[PDB]
């Protein structure tokens, strides 16, 4: 029906197997977890069963794609994406190397309540 | 300073390390307190008994859920110093009871050792509901779970007048036949008896002889001196003089901005094991939404929050526990909601503890840093092992033989 | 169930009819409670008989 | 079921309208009165359900219909909505959907219907 | 809270496992069935399995 699936995660050991099961290629980075190791290596075809040893020494930015779309398995580095994709996460260090900074403590007790309640 | 060499001066990436969650066991014996005494003085600012931060007060911001009262000099240092540290014991906690919602309200009152009665818990429901409306006429929507206050004693007063005598129109035995019932929160009341008749009924009431022993035991909550820090007690006037309007106070001495205290111990050994989940659950809602609204204002004027919040939580293996029973479900609820979600509004949670292979795993898989002392157990060691990102060869057999 | 709700309610009874002092009667309390009338209690219960006459109420 | 001004109810279909208040039990003859199958089995669920319309930062589900302008939305409110989240109304090629604000006893709800949908 | 256990028993293998792994110090006797020395050996400390093989031999 034009449906297809691909995964992005930290931990594949977490995902359920219902779909990791599922993934015909795959994009395999630096992995770290020995759990995920061996999830990997049990879900890759036989063909690259060998060269899936690699996966804990990816280097920054370098890919191996394994599955039936490449003809072989292969590292691929990726060029950096433009614009880069950013979070506007907080980082709490340099907030803690200021003074104290007051929040005037009134107007978010006011945003508390929208109107009353 | 590396364990091999002690020359070399050993140091991490700060920003990566206190905006996350870090997970932070071990086992007695190996200085565990002792680790996050050390690693606490280093981000505060505390060394060799001095403030470096004497001219100007850096923005350090924590919180601790103590059940011990076993860190507080961990921080009280001479005065002469200048570092404040807001201490809140028992005694001088104030919590307010009407900011609390349905679930610890029913637990807190309604909740006995026994099996309730049928239309016990819709009827405090809803003379909790209506004492809120009475009190606060200004606020257009009052509901349950509206944090607005009202008045416990007024409430005891309405069940008190369980004793209805004269109706199964109102036929009240108070004056001769009067009609409004919002006196009843006002005074005990007295009724008569039930051997009489007129031109409408003049029999028990629909409630009548079911509230008894809820009487009793609630009661006996009113007047209960460890349960002091809800201000339960109105009848008293330093109780009753914190208010809607005074929600303000009642939060800076979590926040320590009453006293400008970038330390603030919430000290809960007195705390009965009844009410310590309600008081966890409480005060983590409260610090949620507080980050909440103050980070969701700052995106008008395209920035985020300014003062992040930093939340240890000592031996949290009771309140969060891998397995337990209803009593701590709004603790778990409420670390739940600050552990999924926080990094957006500027939250993060140390859990500290003694046994992880205890703690509810919905909140020890969100930690990005950890720190584990020594391990004796085995399963600690499996379950440490497993939990961290990396283990290979090197981290998976040195938990046993540390030192 | 209906055995555990009955004897911990005839438990809880006879402690506070023989406890009137303490409030927090629970069944864990370690107050004294008598296990003849306990054991008289369920006797009852499985041998009593409700009136349904018309007029008084059922008792 | 016996109201408390006496109206006995025919057709239970006026509780969608509004709450209405009944009469109490009764042992005696003219006015006998018993509680019904329901009756009282409710009050948890109720309170949860409240407590789930009252919320504020579940607006997007759009469940205070009561004393909001919600009732708009029909069953004539429509396809117009789901060429939204596929990006027809723009002619938007990607379809980003991003959840950091959605708290999070309601992800798993949006992401199942947005992915049946 | 001032109260320890210095457990004893026969068969390791049958007390539950969730007390013996809170010892922290052991007295190890002879040990002649195979699964009580497995689950004292797997329980002790890491310094100590090397020198633990001497259970069955102690007299």
């Amino acid at each position: 029906y034009g449906l297809s699936l691909m995964v992005v995660s930290q931990r594949p050991s977490e995902v359920s197997d219902t779909i990791l099961s599922q993934c015909n290629n795959f994009i395999n980075l630096r992995l770290t977890n020995i759990n995920d190791q061996n999830y990997i290596k049990n879900l890759l075809p036989d063909n690259s069963r060998s060269i899936s040893e690699i996966l804990p020494t990816l280097g920054a930015g370098e890919c191996l794609v394994v599955g039936d779309s490449t003809p072989i398995p292969s590292i691929v580095k990726l060029e950096l994406p433009n614009p880069e994709p950013r979070s506007q996460s907080i980082k709490f260090h340099k907030k803690w190397s200021e003074s104290w900074r007051t929040p005037s403590f009134e107007e978010v007790i006011m945003r508390w309540r929208k109107e009353n309640g | 300073n590396l364990a091999q060499n002690e020359e070399v001066s050993f140091t991490l990436d700060g920003d990566k390390f206190f905006s996350k969650h870090v997970a932070v066991v071990g086992s007695t014996g190996s200085g565990k307190s002792c680790a996050v005494a050390k690693i606490l003085q280093n981000v505060v600012g505390i060394n060799d008994a001095r403030n470096i931060n004497k001219s100007d007060k850096k923005n350090s911001h924590i919180i601790i859920f103590d059940i011990h009262s076993e860190y507080k000099s961990a921080f009280e240092i001479d005065k002469n110093e200048d570092f404040n540290l807001n201490y809140l014991d028992v005694e001088k906690l104030k919590l307010p009871y009407w900011l609390m919602n349905s679930e610890e309200l029913e637990t807190l009152f309604i909740e006995s050792n026994e099996q309730n009665s049928h239309n016990q818990v819709s009827q405090f429901k809803r003379a909790v509901v209506l004492n809120k409306e009475k009190y606060n006429p200004e606020f257009k929507k009052i509901t349950y779970d509206s944090p607005v206050y009202f008045n416990i004693n007024e409430v005891f007063n309405y069940i008190y007048n369980l004793n209805e005598e004269v109706i199964n129109l109102p036929k009240l035995s108070n004056g001769e036949l009067v009609e409004n019932r919002q006196i009843y929160f006002n005074e005990k009341l007295e009724f008569t008896s039930s051997n009489t008749s007129k031109a409408t009924k003049a029999s028990n009431g629909p409630f009548n002889g079911e509230f008894n022993r809820f009487l009793s035991r609630f009661e006996t909550k009113l007047t209960d001196k460890r349960l002091e820090f809800l201000l339960l007690n109105q009848d008293v006037e330093e109780n009753s003089k914190y208010r809607t309007e005074h929600f303000e106070d009642i939060l800076k001495q979590f926040m320590g901005y009453l006293d400008r205290s970038n330390v603030s111990i919430i000290d809960l050994s007195g705390i009965p094991f009844e009410v310590l989940s309600i008081t966890i659950s409480l005060i983590s809602r409260l610090i949620f939404d507080f980050a909440f609204h103050y980070s969701k204002l700052q995106h008008q004027k395209d920035e985020l929050n300014d003062i992040p919040f930093m939340i240890v939580c000592e031996e949290a293996h009771n309140y969060i526990p891998r397995t337990g029973g209803i009593e701590f479900k709004a603790a778990k609820k409420s670390i739940e909601r600050i552990a999924k979600e926080g990094r957006k509004y500027g939250l993060s949670l140390m859990v500290v503890s003694q046994r992880p292979s205890e703690v509810s795993d919905t909140i020890l898989s969100q930690c990005n840093n950890f720190i584990n002392l020594r391990l004796t157990n085995i399963n600690d060691q499996n379950y440490i092992k497993n939990l961290l990102p990396d283990n290979s060869r090197s981290i998976s057999e040195i938990l046993p033989t540390l030192g | 169930h209906n055995q555990v709700s009955q004897f911990k309610r005839a438990v809880v009874l006879n402690k506070e009819k023989y406890n009137p002092e303490f409030k927090k009667i629970t069944y864990d309390s370690p107050v004294y409670f008598n296990i003849n009338e306990v054991f008289n209690y369920i006797y009852n219960l499985n041998e009593e008989v409700i009136n349904k006459i018309e007029g008084e109420p059922s008792l």
